[PDB]
């Protein structure tokens, strides 16, 4: 009753969130200097981390 | 601060320009340098920038804006452009654009185009309503381009003999066939005058290769 167990999906969303934290602050730092009319929302996400 | 206004003047005028600005001896450099790093000096005060140039499509998908100084070659102060502008407001080899311009941010060597604001002499809001070239219906020329002058100079003979020899028109199709050191320089350079005084709204352009 204390002792949990995860399966391969809840380690697979773990990871897939440790990517998305970094791909998060890349995004983040890239928000940084894209304005209106110069950007679509397709090259400041990178598929490297995730 | 426009790019036209150190793209016209002569070489002089920036060597005076950049040794007022406090520069690193500009004398060593290329024109294309000269006026790279002068826009250079001028943006690290504060500044933001506009420009113009003709648009030249290259393989990986981005533009990047010539200007004649460099005689639309490839140089430090042209001005990329990413493909989705070129999406956007549908852009394509020949298309002369000006607009706002910001020197290329940290690790990039080329200027980026902020903001359209002339596109071919037009409202880049109109520019995606254009007519293409080889959907156009050519014809045979009906207005007459007058090359006489009228004035009755020495050389503008040249040119009357053209309007009793051969007409033109606009969208003629002439061919000029001499052996070489005949004449057809001068025959060229008084063409060019006559439809420069006597046609000035129709743009006029000149080929020399070689
Ligand atoms: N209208 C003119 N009046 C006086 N001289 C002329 C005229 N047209 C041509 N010439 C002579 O011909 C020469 C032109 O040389 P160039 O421009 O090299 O001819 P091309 O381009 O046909 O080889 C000049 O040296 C000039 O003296
Ligand atoms: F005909 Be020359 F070589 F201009
Ligand atoms: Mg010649």
């Amino acid at each position: 009753g204390n002792r949990r167990i995860r399966s391969v999906g809840e380690m697979a969303e773990n990871q897939f969130r440790v990517g998305l934290v970094r791909v998060e602050r890349a995004v983040k730092e890239r928000l940084s200097l894209g304005d209106l009319d110069t950007l679509m929302p397709q090259d400041m996400i990178n598929a490297k981390p995730i | 601060m426009n790019l036209t206004e150190l793209k016209n003047t002569p070489v002089s005028e920036l060597i005076t320009l950049g040794e007022n600005m406090g520069l690193e001896n500009l004398a060593r450099m290329r024109k294309q340098d000269i006026i790279f790093a002068i826009l250079k000096q001028h943006a690290k005060s504060g500044e933001d920038i506009f420009g113009d140039g003709v648009l030249e499509i290259l393989q990986d998908g981005f533009g990047f804006l010539r200007s004649a100084d460099s005689s639309y070659l490839a140089g430090p102060d042209d001005i990329y452009v990413s493909p989705s502008q070129i999406r956007r407001f549908n852009l394509r080899t020949g298309d002369t654009i000006s607009g706002k311009i910001r020197p290329p941010k940290e690790g990039e060597r080329y200027f980026a185009l902020l903001k359209v604001n002339e596109v071919n002499f037009d409202k880049p809001e109109n520019a995606r309503n254009k007519i293409l070239f080889e959907n156009l219906t050519p014809l045979h020329a009906n207005s007459r381009l007058r090359m006489e002058r009228g004035n009755g100079s020495t050389e503008d003979l040249t040119a009357r003999v053209l309007d009793l020899a051969s007409p033109i028109g606009r969208g003629q199709r002439g061919l000029i066939v001499a052996p070489p050191k005949a004449g057809k320089t001068m025959l060229l350079q008084n063409i060019a005058q006559s439809i420069a005084y006597n046609h000035p709204d129709c743009v006029l352009m000149v080929l020399l290769i070689d």
